[PDB]
Order: C-alpha cells, then sequence, then structure tokens
DNA sequence: TCGCCCCCCTTCGGTGCTTTGCACCGAAGGGGGGC
C-alpha cells in the first residue's frame, strides 16, 4: 500500500533537464520477473504508463536477494542524481550493539518494499521515466514512470528515513519507555515491558506503521533470541558478529588483499589484536587491481596471526548505564594500537584499532594521543561520553612531553597501565648547553638547478668536514649537516644549524619517519647521552657558523 | 512586521557543514530548547530536501547552569552580505576600552520576535543528533532571526536603539555596544555600585524582551631582554638572534658589535666579557623594546589576526596584527583554575578572552592561528567555550626559534 | 551496468610559506559492513 504520507517537494539542479539515455538487453529470467514486478507494480498503483510526450528515459535492470528467491529491481539513474538537487543526509552514522543496554523483551521488525509505499513529488514523477525491453526485436519498450521512491535514485533513502521518523513519531512520545532503532526500513523494538503487554505494544505499533501503508510480514518478524540485526547475532547477555569468512588463495591480486584487509577492518570491532599494516603494505606502489602481488613473509606472519585471533570464539556484551566506560590501549609497533572498551574486567562492549601514520614525522606519544582522541569521539557516538583511559605510558613521561612541545596538547583522566612496550619519550634534547661536550656549527646548502650541494661543520675542538651531496634539496643539505655532526660526535654533543626547517623536526622529538634520512638521525639521536640543539640566523656573520657557512662554499 | 529582504553574496551558496558527535546531556538539551523553539514557532521541523546544514552544540556557564544552544553560523556570516554595503552597521564606539569595568549581557533572545524573509531561512537549517544513531538526524530552519547570525544585530539595529535610549539618556557616562548577541556595558562606577546598574538595565530589558571585565588591567607584554652579569657564547647567540627578528618590527636596531664578540669556532659555554660596545649597543637596544613603534595604526577595512605560543607554567603569549610585525597589541594570558593540567582548557579560555579584548577595544574578534594540532581541539574545545560568538581560527604548527616573547 | 550511510588504507592534488620543496589536508580511488 501507498502511504497518505504527503510528498516531499524536489526539484532538479539549476538549469538542468532530466536524462534521455537508451535501455540496454537484459536476460529472458530478468524481464518476466522484472515484467511480474512491474505489472504488479502498476496496479498496486506504484508506477504508471506513459508515452511520447514525456522524452525522458532512463536504462533498467536487476539483481537477485540474499532472499534466495526474490529479485530486486533497480534503474541506472546515474544520470539523473547528477541532475538531481542535494540532499541534506539524515542518517548520521552506524547504531552499533554494543550502545544497546538489556531490554527483558526484544522485537525485530522490518518494513517491506518500504521505499514503494513512499510517494514521490507528483512534479518530479516525469524525471523517472523508464523502459522495459522484453528480448531485444520482439517490441519496443513499455514506458513507466514512478509514482514512488525508486530504487537507485539519489534522494529515495533521505526521502524514506525522514518519512519513516515522521510516522514513528507519534509511537515514539507515546511509549518513550521503549527503545526504537530505526535503520532504513529495519526496527529493533526493545522494551522492559513483560512479554504480554510488550507484544501488545508491538501489534499496536504494527497497526500504526499499516494505517500509514507501511506492512510488516511475519517472515521479517524476529520475537525470539538470537536477532539478526545489522549484520549481528543478539543474544539476551551478549551479541557476536556474524561469521567473517577470509578469503585463501594461493595467488593473490591486488583487489584480494583489499577485501583481506576489509574483513579485518570489520573483524577489529570484537576480535582484539587485528593487525593489517603488512598486508597493506602490499597494495602501496602497485597499479592494477588484477596484478598478482606474493605476499612478503611479514604478511605471511601477521595474516596467520590475525586467523589465530579469529577462530577463537568471542562475543561483547551490552551497556550498563550506571557503570563507567573503561578504554584501555596496548602498543603493537609500526604504528599500531589496539584497544579494548569494557565496564567489567574481561568483558569487553567492543575492541578496536588505530593504524594511521599522520604527518611524515611523529613518534609515539602524538600517535598514542590520535588514538586516545578516535576512542573518545567512538565513545561520544555510541554512549554520549567519553571513558576512563588505561594507559601503557608513565606520568612522568607524558609530562616530559606536555612541557618541553610547544604545542597545547592534552589527554584526560587516565590511569598508568604497566603491559609492555610502554610508550616513551625516545630522548630529549638538552633545555641548556653542555659543559665539557663539543660544539659543532652545522651548515648545508644545495643548488635549485644543480642537484648538487655540500654538509659540513665546523668545530670548537678544531674538527672540520665537507662531503658533497648529489640530486638534494635545500633542506636535505641540512637534515645531512646534522647527521654528519650526530655521526662524528661522541655520547654528548652541542649543535648550532641555521635550519629553522630541521629544528623544527628534531624538536618535536620524533621517533619514526616517512624519510630515511630523518630516521637515520633519529637512530643517532636515540645512541646519544645528550643532545642541545640550536639556531642563529644564516648569512649574519656569526661566529661557528661564520666560518662553516663560509667552508660549504 | 514586515522582513528584510537578504541576499548571500554573489556566486556563494549556502552552508553545507556536517553535525559532528554530541555528548547525551548536550542532545537532551538541544531537543528541550528546540522542541520548545518550535511550538513558540521560532524553528520549524524541516526534512533532507534542504540541503544545507550547520553544526549545533550547548554550553553550560558555571554562573548560570542553564545550557545554551550555540549554532556555529561562521561559514553562513561569511556567505552572508555585508550589512555596511546596505547601511545596517553598528558603529564602534572608541569610549568603551577606557571604562574600569565592562559587564557583558546575552541579549539574544530578543532576536526572537522578529521574522525572517521567507526566501532566506532554508540556509538557517540544522541537525539534532542521535546518541548511537538511534534515529536520524532531526533537522529545523528558523523562522525568525538567529542568534548568532551576523544579520541579526543589523536588522535588529532599529529596535535596539529604541529600547536602549532611555537607559543611555539617563547615564550619559556609560557606554554600551553591542556585539553580535551581547551587550558589552562600560562604567567607571565602585565594582558593586556598576553590578547594580547592571541589574536596572536588565530589568529594562525584561520590559519588553557574564563577569566583570576590567580593561584598565590588559597590560601589554614588550619584547625583554634577560639581564645577567656573566654572558655565555650560548646567552649572546641567543641574545642575537632575538634582536635580529625584532629588526623586522623595531627601527634601529643593530647586532654588528655584538656578532662578531663572537668572533671565531667558539665553546657554546664558554664566557665571553662585554665590550663597553657592547653594553652600548644593549643597553641601547633594550631602549627602544621599553617604549614600543611609531607607525602602527588600527584600519577598520582589514581583518584582524591573533598569534599565540605557548610558554609553560600556564603562560601563553599573544600578538594581534593586521599586517605582519605591524602589532597593535602584544599581550600574556595567565593560567585560572588553578591545576593548570590542561592544556586545552587553557588555550580555549585564552581564545575567548583574546576576542573579547578585541571586541571591546576595536569592535570585532581576530582570525587566531592556533599553535595546537586540528584534531586535538576539536576532540576537546567546546567543552570549555562559553561566549555566545565563534571567531575564525586556523591550526599551525610553528616551532619557536627564539623564544621573543619570554 | 543502482541508491544513501559509517569505518580503514592509499593516492593525488590544491594551498601557503617572508618556499623553489615541503608539510598539511580534503577528496577520491579501493576495500569492509548496514538497509
Ligand atoms: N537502491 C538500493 N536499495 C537497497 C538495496 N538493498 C537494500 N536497499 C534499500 C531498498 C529497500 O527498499 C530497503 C530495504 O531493503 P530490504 O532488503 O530490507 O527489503 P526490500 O524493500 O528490498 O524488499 P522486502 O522488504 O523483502 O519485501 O533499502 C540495494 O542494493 N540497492
Ligand atoms: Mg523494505
Amino acid at each position: 500500500p501507498i502511504s497518505p504520507i504527503e510528498t516531499v517537494p524536489v526539484k532538479l539542479k539549476p538549469g538542468m533537464d532530466g536524462p534521455k539515455v537508451k535501455q540496454w538487453p537484459l536476460t529472458e529470467e530478468k524481464i518476466k520477473a522484472l515484467v511480474e514486478i512491474c505489472t504488479e507494480m502498476e496496479k498496486e498503483g506504484k508506477i504508471s504508463k506513459i508515452g511520447p510526450e514525456n522524452p525522458y528515459n532512463t536504462p533498467v535492470f536487476a539483481i537477485k536477494k540474499k532472499d534466495s528467491t526474490k529479485w530486486r529491481k533497480l534503474v541506472d539513474f546515474r544520470e539523473l542524481n547528477k541532475r538531481t538537487q542535494d540532499f541534506w543526509e539524515v542518517q548520521l552514522g552506524i547504531p552499533h550493539p554494543a550502545g544497546l543496554k538489556q531490554k527483558k523483551s526484544v522485537t525485530v521488525l522490518d518494513v517491506s518494499a518500504a521505499f514503494y509505499s513512499v510517494p514521490l513529488d507528483k512534479d518530479f514523477r516525469k524525471y523517472t521515466a523508464f523502459t522495459i525491453p522484453s528480448i531485444n526485436n520482439e517490441t519496443p519498450g513499455i514506458r513507466y514512470q514512478y509514482n514512488v521512491l525508486p530504487m537507485g535514485w539519489k534522494g529515495s533513502p533521505a526521502l524514506l528515513q525522514s518519512s519513516m521518523t515522521k510516522i514513528l513519531e507519534p509511537f515514539r512520545k507515546q511509549n518513550p519507555d521503549i527503545v526504537i532503532y530505526q535503520y532504513m526500513d529495519d526496527l529493533y523494538v526493545g522494551s522492559d515491558l513483560e512479554i504480554g503487554q510488550h507484544r501488545t505494544k508491538i501489534e499496536e505499533l504494527r497497526q500504526h506503521l499499516l494505517r500509514w501503508g507501511f506492512t510488516t510480514p511475519d517472515k521479517k518478524h524476529q520475537k525470539e533470541p538470537p536477532f539478526l540485526w545489522m549484520g549481528y547475532e543478539l543474544h539476551p547477555d551478549k551479541w557476536t558478529v556474524q561469521p567473517i569468512v577470509l578469503p585463501e588463495k594461493d595467488s593473490w591480486t591486488v583487489n584480494d588483499i583489499q577485501k583481506l584487509v576489509g574483513k579485518l577492518n570489520w573483524a577489529s570491532q570484537i576480535y582484539a589484536g587485528i593487525k593489517v599494516r603488512q598486508l597493506s603494505k602490499l597494495l602501496r606502489g602497485t597499479k592494477a587491481l588484477t596484478e598478482v602481488v606474493p605476499l612478503t613473509e611479514e604478511a605471511e606472519l601477521e595474516l596467520a596471526e590475525n586467523r589465530e585471533i579469529l577462530k577463537e570464539p568471542v562475543h561483547g556484551v551490552y551497556y550498563d548505564p550506571s557503570k563507567d566506560l573503561i578504554a584501555e590501549i596496548q602498543k603493537q609497533g609500526q604504528g599500531q594500537w589496539t584497544y579494548q572498551i569494557y565496564q567489567e574486567p574481561f568483558k569487553n562492549l567492543k575492541t578496536g584499532k588505530y593504524a594511521r601514520m599522520k604527518g611524515a614525522h611523529t613518534n609515539d606519544v602524538k600517535q598514542l594521543t590520535e588514538a586516545v582522541q578516535k576512542i573518545a569521539t567512538e565513545s561520544i557516538v555510541i554512549w554520549g561520553k567519553t571513558p576512563k583511559f588505561k594507559l601503557p605510558i608513565q606520568k612522568e613521561t607524558w609530562e616530559a612531553w606536555w612541557t618541553e612541545y610547544w604545542q597545547a596538547t592534552w589527554i584526560p583522566e587516565w590511569e598508568f597501565v604497566n603491559t609492555p612496550p610502554l610508550v616513551k619519550l625516545w630522548y630529549q634534547l638538552e633545555k641548556e648547553p653542555i659543559i665539557g661536550a663539543e660544539t659543532f656549527y652545522v651548515d648545508g646548502a644545495a643548488n635549485r638547478e644543480t642537484k648538487l650541494g655540500k654538509a659540513g661543520y665546523v668545530t670548537d675542538r678544531g674538527r672540520q668536514k665537507v662531503v658533497p651531496l648529489t640530486d638534494t634539496t635545500n633542506q636535505k643539505t641540512e637534515l645531512q649537516a646534522i647527521h654528519l655532526a650526530l655521526q662524528d660526535s661522541g655520547l654528548e654533543v652541542n649543535i648550532v644549524t641555521d635550519s629553522q626547517y630541521a629544528l623544527g623536526i628534531i624538536q618535536a622529538q620524533p621517533d619514526k619517519s616517512e624519510s630515511e634520512l630523518v630516521s637515520q638521525i633519529i637512530e643517532q639521536l636515540i645512541k646519544k647521552e645528550k643532545v642541545y640543539l640550536a639556531w642563529v640566523p644564516a648569512h649574519k656573520g656569526i661566529g661557528g657558523n661564520e666560518q662553516v657557512d663560509k667552508l660549504v662554499s | 512586521i514586515e522582513t528584510v529582504p537578504v541576499k548571500l553574496k554573489p556566486g556563494m551558496d549556502g552552508p553545507k557543514v556536517k553535525q559532528w558527535p554530541l555528548t547525551e546531556e548536550k542532545i537532551k538539551a538541544l531537543v528541550e530548547i528546540c522542541t520548545e523553539m518550535e511550538k513558540e514557532g521560532k524553528i520549524s521541523k524541516i526534512g533532507p530536501e534542504n540541503p544545507y546544514n550547520t553544526p549545533v552544540f550547548a554550553i553550560k556557564k558555571k554562573d548560570s547552569t542553564k545550557w545554551r544552544k550555540l549554532v556555529d553560523f561562521r561559514e553562513l556570516n561569511k556567505r552572508t552580505q555585508d550589512f555596511w554595503e546596505v547601511q545596517l552597521g553598528i558603529p564602534h564606539p572608541a569610549g568603551l576600552k577606557q571604562k574600569k569595568s565592562v559587564t557583558v549581557l546575552d541579549v539574544g533572545d530578543a532576536y526572537f520576535s522578529v521574522p525572517l524573509d521567507k526566501d532566506f531561512r532554508k540556509y538557517t537549517a540544522f541537525t539534532i543528533p542521535s546518541i548511537n544513531n538511534e534515529t536520524p538526524g532531526i533537522r529545523y530552519q528558523y523562522n525568525v532571526l538567529p542568534q548568532g547570525w551576523k544579520g541579526s544585530p543589523a536588522i535588529f539595529q532599529s529596535s535596539m536603539t529604541k529600547i536602549l535610549e532611555p537607559f543611555r539618556k539617563q547615564n550619559p557616562d556609560i557606554v554600551i555596544y553591542q556585539y553580535m548577541d551581547d551587550l558589552y556595558v562600560g562604567s567607571d562606577l565602585e565594582i558593586g555600585q556598576h553590578r547594580t546598574k547592571i541589574e536596572e538595565l536588565r530589568q529594562h530589558l525584561l520590559r519588553w524582551g557574564g563577569y566583570e571585565l576590567h580593561p584598565d588591567k590588559w597590560t601589554v607584554q614588550p619584547i625583554v631582554l634577560p639581564e645577567k652579569d656573566s654572558w655565555t657564547v650560548n646567552d649572546i647567540q641567543k641574545l642575537v638572534g632575538k634582536l635580529n627578528w625584532a629588526s623586522q618590527i623595531y627601527a634601529g636596531i643593530k647586532v654588528r658589535q655584538l656578532s662578531k664578540l663572537l668572533r671565531g669556532t667558539k665553546a657554546l659555554t664558554e664566557v665571553v666579557p662585554l665590550t663597553e660596545e657592547a653594553e652600548l649597543e644593549l643597553a641601547e637596544n633594550r631602549e627602544i623594546l621599553k617604549e614600543p613603534v611609531h607607525g602602527v595604526y588600527y584600519d577598520p577595512s582589514k581583518d584582524l589576526i591573533a598569534e599565540i605560543q605557548k610558554q609553560g607554567q600556564g603562560q601563553w603569549t599573544y600578538q594581534i596584527y593586521q599586517e605582519p610585525f605591524k602589532n597593535l597589541k602584544t599581550g600574556k594570558y595567565a593560567r585560572m583554575k588553578g591545576a593548570h593540567t590542561n592544556d586545552v582548557k587553557q588555550l580555549t579560555e585564552a581564545v575567548q578572552k583574546i576576542a573579547t579584548e578585541s571586541i571591546v577595544i576595536w569592535g570585532k574578534t581576530p582570525k587566531f592561528k592556533l599553535p595546537i594540532q586540528k584534531e586535538t581541539w576539536e576532540a576537546w574545545w567546546t567543552e570549555y567555550w562559553q561566549a555566545t560568538w565563534i571567531p575564525e581560527w586556523e591550526f599551525v604548527n610553528t616551532p619557536p626559534l627564539v623564544k621573543l616573547w619570554y
């Protein structure tokens, strides 16, 4: 049945007209599936015949359903969507089972053909013109237009979600004691009422939906656990993800590996410790989805580790609002982090991972800060509050970081947890110069046209060095000059540069970098005992910097 | 009453900014506030066929523990026509920064008695999110002059003049300046005396529909040079790089006879005695930094820019300029709550204070260059915001070379 | 041979700097999952 809800006015983008795209060929089985739907759609008032006055057209096809025997109708509105007005999408996110509370009575309902029960603005309908082919030349196609929301049109999801919200709003206001998760046409309905009253409220909800033309077939009406919902399985006390089958291949293509990494990210919401860094590295620098990529040894190990984790059975629990949320993070190496969110020990609400490389140069403390931020935002989305943190970093380490780093930074209430490897600063620059330590005046210069440069130093102990450099840049030569001072100095050194750039990188205490040269400098800094690093303006005649800048000529 | 025709600037379209996540208590407050505003016809429920959106959140001051809805119309305001171009802007009075106490009043509710151009309402849409995305977002648009839209003080300008006339009539030496939804009201009366006439202005306003600032204490902090009795090579290198930087700000400052006290490849900790020709150069340079710069004047046709640096132990230095190195004002903001633990809270409060000073001094807020990662700021800043306005800002990562301002 | 949403990983291209590459950032490609 078509809703007596009022149509939402919709327009094309200014200046544009409608689509005009000829129909293509389809199989015998799909044309009769569509003809069954189409003449039934016409008799249910979902579509109407048109003719040649309407000059628009758009091709149509069909795909089969997870329900093995039903067919899904789709019209290729790619062109009409481009010319259709923008919408502000009302689906802001995806509900998560870890955000659910325990309920005594639970129901999952689905509205059938919800799109086809929502009417389409009458002035817009003529732009949805299409044509059903029936083989090749036996006839030209019959022409229809949509009277309801079509599958494949840009605005159909938003107009269904908005209409569903309007229809449900009376019933939500009347029953605040009943939680209704509303995803597209899928309704999760939980209550603390005994099953008798609960089922009264369901039939009441169903009758309210049907007055507005939304049918709810018993085929899609779950009343017993485990409920299938949003890809999960809802038990009374716990939830599981529906089974995750990983690809297993002798030969791997780029596209195979992309599928694998996606499955593992999805698994990581409840399977603790998933890693995808080595498998994802195999996608770098590739140039075709069908290009065969051999697994490195590191990626095999990572895959095997994930496979061990995924054969263990896991479950999440539900949210108890009268207890704190606790978030614990572990370091996995190579910029990878994993976390669990729980309220009572060894009963995770969910898990996750953070593994993004932000910036060319960074350190573990920054990345831990980023993990905390990802977790804080996720907890706001799911539970409306941030959790208490348990972090493998000492209070001394953090305090040393936010007092010697020039940007404002913070972490909310957190408790140290001793789960090695701990997050630590891998070196610290001295705030004052070091008595008795050598003083290096470093400098490097390159020529823009040349690819050519020099890096070198002078020393208060009389030491000097210059090395030629090829295919370099101005900034590289300065990093190189610092590289050699660290290379040729003892455990304690004083260094003076005129590169704001280099001082900028090194003062932020990075422990990893996308640049191999910066990585080499980091290794040298970690091996040192004390390092004071000072800056002076270039080309101003300053002793030390003067002589080395002369020398690099 | 009939509406004023409003348009966006030529070639620009309405705002399209996504709603960010909100805590449970902020979502509840917005649902309570918007449900009542919809009943009173100030806003109307809309659907997704309106393609525009502006983020909404809520703030709660602790000397008024009721939630205040705040819509971030910064994008919409940038795209709205100027009212200085069509004869409606509010002139700023030079006398306000002279007053010894200035109280800020939130008068945003007065705008809700004037309707908004029917064809402009669509640009004001916002969306309330849902915990764990239980439902789609819920959308509204304004039917009246919104709080936080720069067109509301301009359209309401005629009316607020008539409402205020008797008060300014009876108090010729109290200065009142309207900035957005705020009245900045300053006087020279004693602390509790001033608070009393604030309450009188409040009641006259009710007839139809924060804490004390002190501008005569907004000390300017200049570039200072250290004073020691023994000077290292590193000390004089630190000194010379600082003066070389200040030679782009001040006039006639030299380093020639400090620069070659450092002649030779010297050790960073070797003490170098100061020549009489060096003490001559240094005590000279310190007096130039003593009293400030000649030729620096405010230009109302150009934007204000603010830079902030974290110094440590709760201290934050700042500079306000329109042209690089021609600072209208330099200052230092100091700690408050006493733990001094939270950098993001301190920076957020520093921004409110610096922007407040700009409003009182020049009548508008500066664009801020914030020494913080974008995602760190966005994770936490709304938890500490207490103003009904929001300045423009951007995120910079500039390491210090000198500590010029310390 | 379709639509809308969230997530992650990689690649690309626009912006601004007292630059000449570099670092940052948003958008778009691929993948997962939902209806
Ligand atoms: N355009 C498009 N929409 C889909 C697709 N899958 C699901 N949906 C949309 C259209 C459907 O009306 C709605 C829900 O689909 P469902 O599989 O839950 O049921 P459907 O309406 O297709 O038929 P049914 O409820 O089983 O009678 O979301 C798809 O592949 N393409
Ligand atoms: Mg359906």
